[PDB]
């Protein structure tokens, strides 16, 4: 089946100490549907959760609308998670494992090169997170770097970010998104 | 009293005129003393007089903007690092309410005598107010 | 399949992999001179700029206001602004017009005016002007010292090598935030092993970096960012006021610092306000000038992929370097980030700054192979070192780097490795075996470095930061492990804070920790017969490349 | 093993395959400023230069004499020579001094004076100066059209393609000397198929080439060499007089021509008289000036392998171009020969001329893959075309070449291949099969070209020359085979001999066979706001590279 | 009679004044007259007059050396291509004896009336003799 | 066996019509002993001679002393050869097949990139030369070209030519070279 997101209603902070809030960009699995490497948002938004649960936590998905910045996304997500931990991800793919109490531009883990993220990564980003949400010190997802990613994708990342940023709603609160497994 | 471009660099031209804000001469900051412990982190810092001297040398090079920054920085020397970080963060977008910025300006002016920084923060309060950068709903 | 093989071959050339786009001014996707950019103008009413590039003060956003009240000489702007942009442009290349004469004018013009001046110049004119506007007489060079694993041993080693190669500044950053302290620490030790006096920074989140500076784990900061639009500044998590305060905070601790900006950040961050990259950058440059910050790292910098994607982008990068320089700011002119798959293309982009020379030709030449460059790769990296020394020899251009023999490099890398080893031992940090020291000694990148218990490191750092470890603690460790010479070097880097000499424009340090800045090493270019000319000793060094064969011995 | 992987990687760097050598002044293995070079000087006695660069007239060698009596303005040399070298250097970059005022001075100085002036300049200064000294307002480009097999079918096609790409001049040469007439012929036809007005030359032995020109098989000559020492001139099989007469012979036929020199020739040829490469080249430049030859192809040219070997060699190459330009000669500034295995390095060597612009940035850009370049490879070749176009767009620099589509290239190449085919069939020359025409159409190089019967072609060329075939015979052959336009085009190339317009400095032909030279298209640079600035039409062509996607349409 | 810079290019501004050495006007060199055979290779040449004008244009551009080149070349127009090639070759190192070079100068001056080229070759004879470029063995 | 040159007396200007004169540089197999790519002069001479003799003609080897320029050396060899065809080769390897009557800088065949010459190519140079001597029209030896030869060898070529040129004896007559077959 294909993971599809469903626009719920205004989200609220804290909802179980064992929850790792997932904060998707304003256009994720909605106005945009794939990353820079055309990876479907559903499959991604599907791995992030399996990683969560495999460690024994409840993943909750919300749609950040106040901003399109990923660090600020994972922060609002971290400040909506009873575990304090939160995951932020933009439509182009950029992802961040954050934690309330941390400065907005800081983080626990960063995935600053979207085009290099596979599903096994959007998976480990679940396990490690959960490990964090449970006060553990998991070995961070080995960061990956490709010197030609910017030459190839930067311009595109800006284009995708422009699209995502078009749906930012000033001050608007997060909107819980329900998960629907649509029959293949 | 006043420095001249020919007095720079100070470390080489006017060493004696350089003191740590803790009241120790530059010649005191040695490996020996750091080992002995008589020289600590709080000593390896700049004094108001030194920044003033660098401000002078800067403006005599027509770099008034830098000179102004140095003089404003001079006022921040005695403020604890944690408080410096705190004030910086309070200046980041949406952190503070107008009142909180003004109270910070009060602390700066009357507790630290950092009059220019106080004026600087009072300025940020207004700008933030006009440009909506204050904490939402304050 | 009757396709032209000529084109099939061309279609396969690396350069065709670069992301190039047509201009899209609406979204700021245009290097310079956007139809949406403002027309230069200023109006002073009672010692207050009340009009700035087509905007009434009541229309000023945070940036306009900050620039109007801090970045422009109000007493001269009205008059200076009456000069045609082409006239200022001529002055920039006019050998009979001094650097100082230009500065008295440029510090009195507006953001729009500055780019308008740039519009009148081709790249040759801009380089001609850049060599005159450069603040420091002798151009220098800054490098990156990182590795995919944030390995302390490799960093120390790489920093030592980067040090003897000639870099006056070294910068590190982390793939994993938490590693920052060890990176700064390692960079600090390695830098002083390679060349006493090398400056080092650890580019992370603002508050986080300042704390590293306050704790004496760095000798300067550079990525103290400013942006061209309020919205981008906001996503940058600052305002012109918090950043100006931040700049002062650094200075109040005697810590050298510069801002970082660069064409393309606003467009890449989604809020260009439909302005050209250069215009927005010009605002950033003025913000930097107004803050009283002595230098700026610009020239697209990390967003080079944005500027290089559009027409005249690489010329615009040179232009933004020039604007900062003519505004009398120290300029760390980028060339620190990858934007092309082509060697021909990336070379042209760098020669723009290298030929004329800037305070720091590269504000981040990668001193490690690009696969280890945690800034996503630099325009030039460790593997380009030989070409770079040959370029200097070819053009008789001082690129700020020199040739080194493998022997001395291995030696310097081992010592740094041993030092960073002696330090971790003295501070009771996760051990650094001889299997790492020796590995980092002969390594090229993190591929030759044995893995390390990361978690056990992220715990030693969190606990090291709780123990309030400072630069002095590092000094002590090196002292108690026989590394007296290095213990001393770091102390002399920290002592820079007390004198405040390296706070002046373009300041760096010689081997004796004596400051060499624009103040005591003033660039005084007035055409041939003046300005910086390579000394006979430096020239000999550039020519003396290992492998250059003495002609009389060829059989 | 105890070896640095860093250096191992560096050792495998292409650039380390480059032939670099230490200087050896005794054998002239030094770019410039040789301790054995003479000190500038001059003395006029009764309207005759009796003293030249520390040499009395009775000490003069053929070169000194020719230079003294033909290359220097005797009535002004004494005064001009009173100027300091650095003062002339300043004038070169001084926006208030016109190229005309400088010319009035340089045409009155000596070979030594010229190099001393160059000694005072860094590369940025020379580029700044070169952009002002360039004779023609709009820079142009020349390409090589050759192939391993001296294949006429491939030559015509490549010529046609090179033509639409923008080259104003095309040059061919041969692997087998006897093939020259066919290469020239094929080049002429192909050139006129791509872009009417394209000038063509066939570089071979002097007398042979003049003959090709007298028979209207070429429209100009370039490799009419001169050398810096008597001994090398002798091995070049000429003297300043035989070459001056030769230049005169060319003009007497209304044939455009320039000389060729270039740093390094005398050293490579064994008789440098212990002089630097630039000083000897300076002599060549003055020999060119004195002979009344309008232009010169220099910048090391074929001997770039020499100049590039030694320190400041690439700077010396830019210097020789500047000397030629400041002496008011048209300059086809090399960049036509390989000297490095590194893209980084070769790019820097070319930007020296490309950025400021010269009459011909490349005096031999290889319009074919280098493996087919019979000049042993050009600094840039057909495979760099996309990179070259992106550079122009990156820097807003007119590189003299524009992008072309596969469709219009296949079409132009096909037409050229058919044209030459028909010319061979008509003149009763060895057949050019449809298989060849088709192969030349989609080929990259001779690797896609079917082998021809060489002996058969050589016998045919001998018979052709015996039959006294001229350009008019080609015209008629084209006319009778349905190529009226190419026939007319070639006729218009020959008509240039009757008008003599393209004999003037820097002369090239527009598509209507109208002359564009320094006379009617004067470069009048006086700084920003003046001189050549890319037209809106040309700039659009430069930035509108095929493949560049419109950003707002991406998903 | 006399040309000026603004008369250049001569082919566009003053076509009428452009004549082949054979007397034919520029307008005679067409595909038509070529295919018919009215215009042959000997017609597609430059004339003395034309070179004179180009020389005038050159010198008024301060290019006197070029003007002199053109004027000297003007003398060579009527000389057969084979003879031009032979004289050039005779000028190459060690080809001619002094007498041979002088004989050539005689032909140039009195047979071809190429007075400047005669002086030129006479000059080469002297130069070759002093610099030893004459055929080995006087 | 190794080909070894032994200098005799002044080289005659016409020993038989059925010959090909091989003019070697002033230092060939004497002051210099290998090409730019370390190819022994003896083996190269062996290939040339063999190539010529293989075609039924006599290979007469001489040393040109009046010049180090390969064009003139081959030209001199051609004017010395009773067949009018000559071969000239410098110590660095550069080779040319000349023919009297041709202008000095012209030629029948040229091999301007010595580093690319193999012993086999030299064998074919002798064959073609002999073929020319027999007044035939042999297919020219296929020209070879490598764009990196100059970058790799030009400076070395100059050094090699500098040395060879050191032995040029102004106006010196050619010298007969006896071909001694010596043990390897
Ligand atoms: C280009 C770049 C920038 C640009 C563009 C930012 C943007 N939002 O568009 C600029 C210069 C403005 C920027 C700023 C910052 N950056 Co930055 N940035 C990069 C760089 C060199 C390349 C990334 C890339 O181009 N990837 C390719 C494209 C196609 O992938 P992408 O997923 O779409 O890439 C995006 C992310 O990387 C994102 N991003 C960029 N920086 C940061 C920082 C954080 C904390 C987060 C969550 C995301 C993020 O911006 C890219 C474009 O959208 C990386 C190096 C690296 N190792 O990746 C550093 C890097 C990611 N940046 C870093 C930092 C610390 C910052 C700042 C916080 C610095 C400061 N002084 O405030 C600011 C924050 C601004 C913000 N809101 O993001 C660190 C992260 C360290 C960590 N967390 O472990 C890195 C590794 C190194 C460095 N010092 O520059 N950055
Ligand atoms: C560098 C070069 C030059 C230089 C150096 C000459 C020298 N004698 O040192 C200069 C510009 C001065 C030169 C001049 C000439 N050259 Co040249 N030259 C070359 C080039 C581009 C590269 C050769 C090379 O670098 N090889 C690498 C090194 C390591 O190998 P090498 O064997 O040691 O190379 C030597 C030979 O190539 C030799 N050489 C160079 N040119 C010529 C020409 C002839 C006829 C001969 C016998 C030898 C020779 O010089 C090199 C250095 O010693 C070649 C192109 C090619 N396809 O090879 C043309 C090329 C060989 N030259 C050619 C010609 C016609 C000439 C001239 C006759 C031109 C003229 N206007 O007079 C002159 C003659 C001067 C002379 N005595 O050799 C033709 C030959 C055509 C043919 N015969 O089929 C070529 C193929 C193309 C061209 N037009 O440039 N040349
Ligand atoms: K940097
Ligand atoms: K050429």
């Amino acid at each position: 089946f294909t993971l599809k997101t469903r626009e719920g209603g205004v989200a609220s902070a804290d909802e179980r100490a064992d929850e790792v809030v997932i904060g998707v960009g304003p256009a994720f699995d909605k106005h945009q549907h794939h990353t820079l490497i055309d990876m479907p948002h559903g499959a991604i938004l599907k791995e992030l959760i399996a990683g969560v649960e495999e460690e024994g936590l409840h993943a909750r998905v919300v749609r950040i609308l106040r901003t399109s910045d990923v660090s600020f996304m994972a922060w609002d997500a971290a400040n909506l998670s009873g575990s304090g931990i939160g995951i932020g991800i933009q439509s182009k793919g950029t992802t961040v494992i954050h934690q309330r109490d941390l400065l907005p531009l800081s983080n626990l883990e960063l995935f600053s090169q979207a085009p290099l993220l596979t599903l096994e990564t959007y998976r480990q980003i679940g396990k490690n997170a959960a490990r964090y949400a449970r006060k553990e010190s998991p070995s961070p997802v080995p960061v990956v770097n490709d010197q030609m990613v910017r030459p190839k994708f930067m311009a595109k990342a800006a284009l995708f970010h422009i699209k995502e940023t078009k749906h930012v709603v000033q001050d608007a609160e997060p909107v819980t998104l329900h998960i629907d497994l649509v029959r293949e | 009293k006043t420095m001249r471009v020919q007095d720079y660099p100070l470390a080489t031209r006017c060493p004696e005129h350089i003191l740590t804000p803790t009241g120790k001469p530059l010649t005191d900051i040695t490996l020996e003393k750091v080992l002995s412990g008589e020289v600590g982190p709080q000593d390896v810092r700049i004094s108001r007089q030194t920044l003033e001297y660098q401000a002078q040398i800067a403006e005599q090079m027509q770099r008034h903007a830098v000179a102004r920054n140095f003089r404003r920085a001079a006022e921040l020397i005695a403020i604890p690092d944690e408080r410096i970080l705190a004030i910086y963060n309070a200046l980041r977008p949406f952190r503070s309410s107008q009142a909180e910025l003004l109270a910070i300006a009060d602390e700066l002016e009357h507790t630290w005598h950092a009059t220019v920084n106080a004026a600087f923060v009072r300025e940020s309060a207004e700008v933030y107010q006009q440009r909506h950068k204050l904490r939402k709903g304050s | 399949m009757k396709r032209s093989k000529r084109f099939a071959v061309l279609a396969q050339r690396p350069v065709n992999q670069d992301g190039l786009i047509g201009e899209w001014p609406e979204e700021g996707l245009i290097a310079m001179d956007s139809p949406f950019d403002p027309v230069s103008s200023v109006k002073v009413d009672n010692g207050l700029i009340v009009e700035l590039d087509g905007k009434r003060r009541d229309q000023f956003d945070m940036i306009d206001r900050f620039i109007a009240d801090y970045a422009i000489n109000v007493e001269r702007t009205e008059q200076a602004m009456r000069l045609e942009a082409v006239e200022i442009a001529r002055m920039l290349v006019d050998i009979h017009v001094s650097r100082e004469e230009i500065i008295a004018i440029t510090t009195a013009i507006t953001p729009a005016k500055a780019v308008e001046v740039m519009a009148q110049m081709n790249v040759v004119e801009m380089m001609m002007a850049l060599q005159k506007m450069r603040a420091r007489r002798t151009p220098s060079n800054q490098c990156h010292v990182t590795n995919l694993k944030d390995n302390p041993v490799q960093i120390a080693a790489d920093a030592a090598e980067a040090g003897i190669r000639g870099f006056s500044e070294q910068e590190t950053t982390v793939g994993i935030a938490r590693y920052a302290p060890f990176n700064a620490l390692a960079l600090l030790v390695g830098s002083q092993c390679g060349r006493p006096g090398v400056l080092t920074q650890c580019s992370v989140e603002e508050a986080t970096e300042l704390e590293l500076g306050m704790r004496g784990l760095t000798s300067y900061a550079e990525t103290v960012s400013v942006y061209g639009t309020e919205a981008v500044f906001t996503d940058g998590d600052d305002t012109p006021w918090s950043k100006a305060f931040l700049a002062s905070a650094y200075a109040s601790r005697g810590l050298k610092m510069r801002y970082t900006s660069g064409t393309g950040s606003e467009a890449l961050m989604g809020y260009s306000e439909s302005k050209s990259m250069l215009y927005l950058e010009s605002r950033c440059i003025f913000i930097t000038k107004g803050a009283g910050v002595q230098g700026l790292q610009n020239g697209a910098v990390s967003c080079i992929g944005m500027t290089g994607a559009v027409p005249s982008g690489i010329r615009a990068v040179l232009a933004e370097n020039l604007i900062a320089s003519m505004l009398d700011l120290e300029v760390a002119s980028a060339n620190d980030q990858t934007f092309s798959h082509s060697d021909i293309r990336r070379t042209a982009r760098t020669l723009m700054q290298m030929l004329p020379g800037t305070d720091f030709i590269f504000s981040g030449y990668s001193a490690v192979p690009n696969y280890d460059n945690m800034f996503a790769g630099s325009n030039f990296d460790a593997e380009d070192f030989d070409d770079y020394n040959i370029l200097q020899r070819d053009l008789m251009v001082d690129g700020g780097l020199r040739p080194v023999t493998e022997a001395e490099t291995i030696a310097i890398r081992q010592k740094a490795a041993r030092a960073i080893q002696a330090v971790f031992r003295e501070l009771g940090l996760p051990p650094i075996a001889d299997e790492e020291v020796e590995a980092a000694t002969y390594a090229h990148g993190s591929n030759e470095m044995p893995p390390r218990n990361v978690v056990e490191d992220l715990s030693a750092v969190e606990e090291m930061m709780k123990r309030n470890i400072t630069g002095l603690d590092i000094v002590g460790a090196l002292s108690r492990s026989g590394f007296e010479d290095i213990a001393s070097n770091i102390l002399n880097m920290l002592r820079q804070r007390v004198t405040g000499d390296y706070l002046q424009t373009s300041a760096i340090l010689d081997r004796q920790f004596e400051v060499v800045s624009a103040v005591n090493d003033i660039n005084d270019y007035q055409g041939p017969g003046t300005g910086y000319r390579i000394s006979a000793e430096r020239w000999a060094e550039i020519k003396n490349i290992p492998g250059v064969v003495q002609p009389d011995t060829i059989e």
